[PDB]
């Protein structure tokens, strides 16, 4: 449908999480959660646990 | 269309009608002088108070000038 | 009638208690006597599968006068 | 909706929602813990030192009734001190007619039964604590931890607070390790252990441990608070088994 | 909604404040059973165990009131012990005000009266229990009496109080059926234990072991409850027979 | 503790009648019937026993009395309020006319002591 | 979200959003932090301590 | 998705209950004839929010290998009206022809609205695609060959005419798993995964009850991750300890504490 063709990535800039005041916990905690299970996808298999579905 | 309040309408020569002047007109009118000190320009701007001064009327009037 | 049971398992009983009872929960009720059997593999539907099948799915009822003091 | 704002009024199905509500309140909280020995009784809490304002030593939550009974709770920690009251006034009241301290669990029932009243009406507020009192006597010790409710229940050991399921598990471990009852001399030492255990869920905060106790054969059946020597080896015993 | 919060009539013509208490109490699930023997009381009920980190002494739901009368609860704790409390008081008080110790019956009497008076008072909720007493009367043998928090009681050949109290009195109709009279024949307390217990266990289809009954037994001028020990011989004769 | 209900419960509809006493009728309705027959030399009252269980004895409970020797009593409607209604009845004819005048109250005279019972379980709060 | 006390007790649990994370306010490190970020852009003086101003 | 027999662990009692409605008079007609009542059918299943009552549906449907259609009810509502109606009548004739087959109606909360018909004409569609429902599953309609298994959350939602038994034999409550079936829970999940040796769980789940089947494997998630910081390839018995504190304290975050009939 063409709405969900819009949703689809357009490459927003990003302001890079340095950048953000304070708060270094809550990046840690969302980069466990979102951004390495998909990469190190390798480590959760040997492991046997499954990923965070969000 | 171009309401026809203009923007000596309004009472009195208060400081409070220069500040809907530097939220709205000013930054649109020359972002040279919002440029050179760095600032994100304030956007907003909420209008609020007992009825019978003039929210709308300040409203049409800054839309008949900017 | 058409089921099975031993003429130990009586129906009278269970008419006095409750006063209350639509025509489809005296249907699954007997649904419920033929399956407790099931488990036993007593094919007479016995006395003690016919009463433990009434006294589940009959929840809180206190509606019916019985569970009273007004008389 | 009109059965969750009304005092004492059973539900349709037939629960009162206040009692459930005053539940609440004891997880809100901090750890603390009783330990039923074979001499008599130990009774420990985590003090959380909330600011470098506060002194050190001065603003014990542990509170004494008579001189054989140790006191200490969780729940709203004004509604605790009134009930350490109350128990005075009963206390001294049974001195007056018969001549004797108290029986133990003569002192749990007449407790229990001022936490019964106010839910019995709907006019007072039913009490937001959960308490340890507990202590020697002629038939023995007796540990007994009272519910917001109005229940008490006899316990080999008991516990309260934020973290009362760290505490519960080791608990049952302190049964199996010494299933005769280990010696409350012992029990000085076990009752740090759980108290550092139970500090990660209060890790916000550090701590400040205390502990007491009451039995028939050290100190005479006079609850007093571990002090000076005795209260530095079971701290520094605790702080190397947890790291 | 405002009628049902208070104990005022509904716009039906019932009590529905009332008929809450009676769900109320079914919240421990302790299944009890009292039969009337030749010249002693039985009464048994299940000991729910909800931990090993609980003493199972004080876990007990029977109490003895005074050097007659045991009395049985059925509902939760907190009301249970206010009510053994007030019949404390009042069964005292009686042998003071009238001169000898108070019967079975007339204890019955004055807990649905006091019961009743709560029914009332737009400011007392009504206790949550179900009261069942079993003394011996001199005149009226052995007696047993349930009482309800309405304030509602009768006279009984034996009764049961717990969620399968159905399973229960079903049985005891078919047995009193066949004796063709009041009650067991039987002279010996103990061998009324064994005949209580047996149609316990047909009831729950549940076994029991020696940490899993309390039972109270009621004779002439003594109430005794049992011990663990005591427990277990009653027990061992069921079984070896 | 404190009573907050020193307000009166029963008030008029913006009807006509109390709401309540209107109630209170169609709860006798559903009870256990019950009869009496004035004869010449004799009256006749009588009822019948409703139990739970044939394990239910129901010999023991009584449901008719007797206030005096000579006036008896019998009920339909909430077993418990016939329990201390009988009671109270008992009591305050004895409080009113066994000191004041020996003999056991005449019929007429008992029963409106009854009746100031009611009327006034309806005017306090 | 903003407010999460009106989440479904269906969506709010495990298998479905595995991870609940907060996001607390700047405390004392986390205030002086921000007011750094946007500082920077526009135009500082060495008078500027953001310490006084955290 | 599919697994045999086992399912919720320390519940294979209700697994049983659910086969003798569905198993035993599929293999075996010759039970129920004999005994005279009319063969059964409708299951519902209700309990507290991830519990596996989705996780069953999988178990019998793999073992017993008859036909089996896994039809969302919100997945068959459509911009046509009238279409919702043609469809589902097309599916009763479908398991029918296919003997035996299971119909799994899942989420049918959506469907589960009542009379109503005074708000929005989106609440006279789900009125109209129920009546339809009903007549067909009870009517002078009365299909053979076809089991219903309905999954639905809170259990009052429902329209008073599928609360009601003779639709519908058995209506089964899953309870939040017991004292130790949510230990049974635990040991088919530290099978699968890499531990160093560890059996120490068993007073510490206990005492972190309060806990669905989908509380119990974010645990072991959680106990891989405190892992993967340290750099281990086994769970130490810290890192259970550091996550079972952890997925309690995040699941109090909300809770109506949803009550069964
Ligand atoms: N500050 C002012 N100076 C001159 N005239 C004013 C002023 N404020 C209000 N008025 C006069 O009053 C008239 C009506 O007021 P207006 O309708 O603007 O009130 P409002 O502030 O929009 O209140 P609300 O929106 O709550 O009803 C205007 O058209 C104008 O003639
Ligand atoms: N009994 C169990 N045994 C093994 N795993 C389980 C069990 N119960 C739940 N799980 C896990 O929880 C996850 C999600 O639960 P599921 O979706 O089956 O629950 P539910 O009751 O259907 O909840 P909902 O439909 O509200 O989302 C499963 O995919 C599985 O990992
Ligand atoms: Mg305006
Ligand atoms: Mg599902």
């Amino acid at each position: 449908d063409s709405r969900v063709k819009a949703m689809e990535v357009d490459e927003k800039p990003t302001e890079t999480y340095s950048d953000v005041g304070g708060l270094d916990k809550q990046i840690e905690e969302l980069v466990e959660a979102i951004v390495l299970p998909m990469k190190r996808a390798d480590k959760f298999k040997d492991m046997g646990i499954r990923a965070p579905k969000g | 269309e171009k309401p026809d309040v203009t923007y000596s309408d309004v009472g009195g020569c208060k400081d409070q009608i220069e500040k809907l002047r530097e939220v709205v007109e000013l930054p649109l009118l020359s972002p040279e002088r919002f440029a050179t000190l760095g600032i994100d320009p304030p956007k907003g701007i909420l209008l609020y108070g007992p009825p019978g001064t003039g929210k709308t009327l300040c409203a049409r009037a800054v839309a008949n000038r900017t | 009638s058409k089921m099975s049971l031993a003429p130990e398992a009586d129906l009278d009983s269970l008419i006095i208690r409750n006063d209350s009872l639509s025509g489809a929960v005296i249907a699954a009720i007997m649904q419920e006597a033929g399956l407790r059997a099931v488990r036993k593999n007593r094919y007479v539907i016995l006395q003690s599968d016919l009463e433990e099948a009434y006294a589940t799915q009959v929840k809180t009822d206190n509606t019916v006068d019985k569970f009273d003091f007004y008389k | 909706t009109g059965y969750d704002l009304s005092n004492s009024v059973f539900s349709p199905d037939g629960r009162n929602f206040q009692v459930e509500y005053a539940v609440k309140a004891v997880e809100n909280g901090t750890t603390s813990i009783g330990i039923k020995c074979n001499d008599g009784v130990v009774f420990a809490v985590e003090k959380l030192i909330t600011s470098k304002l506060l002194v050190p030593q001065k603003n014990v939550k542990i509170q004494v009734v008579d001189r054989h009974i140790g006191c200490v709770y969780s729940g709203l920690i004004p509604d605790g001190r009134h009930l350490v009251n109350r128990g005075r006034e009963e206390a001294a009241s049974f001195k007056k007619l018969y001549k004797t301290p108290i029986p133990i669990p003569a002192f749990a029932d007449r407790l229990g039964q001022y936490v019964q009243a106010h839910t019995l009406y709907n006019s007072v507020r039913p009490f937001g604590v959960s308490t340890i009192f507990g202590g020697v006597d002629k038939n023995g010790a007796h540990l007994y931890m009272l519910e917001p409710s109005g229940s008490y229940w006899g316990y080999k050991g008991a516990a309260t607070g934020k973290g009362r399921q760290s505490a519960k598990a080791e608990l049952e471990k302190l049964v199996d390790h010494h299933p005769e009852g280990l010696s409350a001399r012992e029990a000085v030492k076990q009752a740090a252990k759980i108290i550092y255990l139970a500090h990660e869920d209060n890790k916000e905060k550090d701590f400040e441990l205390e502990i007491s106790w009451c039995s028939l054969s050290e100190t005479n059946g006079l609850h007093k608070f571990v002090k000076g020597d005795l209260l530095q080896e079971a701290i520094d015993f605790a702080q190397k088994e947890i790291n | 909604g405002y009628d049902r919060h208070i104990t005022i009539f509904s716009p039906e013509g019932r009590l529905y404040q009332v008929e809450y208490a009676f769900k109320a109490t079914n919240q421990t699930n302790i299944n009890s059973l009292a039969v009337r023997g030749k010249d002693c009381t039985v009464v048994i009920s299940q000991k729910k165990v909800p931990d090993k980190l609980l003493d199972p002494t004080t876990v007990s739901y029977i109490f003895c009131i005074s050097r007659t009368i045991g009395m049985v609860v059925n509902g939760p704790i907190p009301d249970a012990r206010n009510a053994a409390l007030r019949a404390k008081a009042e069964a005292a008080e009686f042998r003071y005000k009238y001169g000898y110790d108070m019967p079975c019956d007339v204890l019955a009497k004055r807990m649905a009266n006091l019961s009743q008076i709560y029914t009332q008072r737009a400011y007392m909720r009504p206790l949550g229990v179900i009261l069942t007493f079993v003394s011996v009367d001199e005149e009226l043998g052995p007696s047993i009496y349930k009482t309800d928090p309405a304030g509602y009681y009768v006279g009984y050949k034996a009764t049961a109080t717990g969620p399968k109290q159905q399973e229960i009195t079903t049985n005891l109709e078919n047995h009193f059926k066949k004796s063709k009279i009041d009650h067991i024949n039987e002279e010996s307390w103990e061998k009324v234990v064994e005949f209580a217990i047996t149609h316990m266990i047909d009831a729950l289809g549940t076994e029991f072991s020696k940490n899993d009954l309390e039972v109270g037994v009621a004779t002439k001028d003594k109430f005794f409850t049992l011990s663990a020990e005591n427990i277990e011989e009653r027990l061992v004769a069921i079984a070896e027979q | 503790m404190t009573d907050r209900y020193s307000f009166s419960l029963t008030t008029f509809s913006p009807s006509g009648k109390l709401g309540q006493i209107d109630y209170a009728l169609t709860a006798v309705k559903q009870g256990v019937t019950s009869l009496g027959i004035k004869a010449t030399n004799g009256v006749v009252i009588a009822t019948e026993k409703k139990s739970s269980s044939p394990l239910a004895m129901s010999e023991t409970l009584s449901k008719v009395s007797l206030l005096t020797p000579d006036i008896g009593a019998v009920y339909s409607g909430m077993g418990p309020d016939y329990r201390v209604l009988v009671d109270k009845s008992r009591k305050v004819a004895h409080t009113s006319y066994k000191r004041i005048y020996g003999e056991y109250p005449p019929t007429k005279l008992l029963v409106s002591e009854v009746a100031k019972i009611m009327q006034e379980a309806t005017q306090s709060g | 979200t903003n407010r999460v006390d009106v989440l479904d007790p269906a969506l709010l649990r495990s298998g479905r959003l595995d991870r609940k994370i907060e996001f607390p306010l700047p405390s004392e490190d986390s205030r002086a932090q921000i007011l750094q970020i946007h500082s920077r852009k526009m135009t500082t003086d060495d008078d500027i301590n953001w310490q006084e101003l955290a | 998705g599919e697994i045999t027999f086992d399912g919720i662990g320390g519940l294979t009692e209700q697994i049983r209950e659910l086969r003798e409605v569905i198993e035993l008079p599929l293999k075996n007609p010759e039970i129920f004839q004999r005994v005279g009542i009319k063969p059964p059918k409708g299951v519902l299943l209700y309990g507290p929010p991830g519990t596996g009552k989705t996780l069953l549906a999988k178990a019998v449907a793999a073992t017993i290998g008859a036909n089996f259609i896994f039809s969302p009810a919100s997945g068959i509502v459509d911009k046509y009206i009238g279409e919702s109606a043609r469809i589902i009548r097309e599916m009763f004739a479908y398991a029918k022809e296919h003997e035996p087959c299971i119909i799994f109606m899942d989420e049918v909360d959506a469907i589960g609205g009542r009379r109503f018909s005074e708000g929005t004409s989106a609440d006279r569609e789900i009125q109209r695609t129920l009546m339809e429902l009903l007549t067909q599953m009870d009517g002078f309609d009365n299909l053979g060959q076809t089991k219903i298994i309905m999954a639905t959350n809170r259990p009052d939602t429902l329209d008073p005419a599928l609360l009601r038994p003779g639709r519908l034999d058995r209506k089964v409550e899953i309870p939040l798993p017991n004292e130790a079936g949510r230990l049974e829970i635990f040991k088919i999940h530290t099978a699968k995964v890499k531990k160093t040796g560890e059996f120490d769980f068993e007073a510490a789940v206990k005492m972190s009850d309060g806990f669905n089947g989908a509380d119990i494997r974010n645990c072991a998630t959680e106990a891989g991750f405190f892992a993967i910081r340290d750099d281990r390839d086994h769970i130490n018995p810290d890192d259970l300890m550091k996550a079972v504190r952890k997925v309690a304290e995040v699941k109090k975050l909300e809770g109506t504490i949803e009550y069964q009939k």
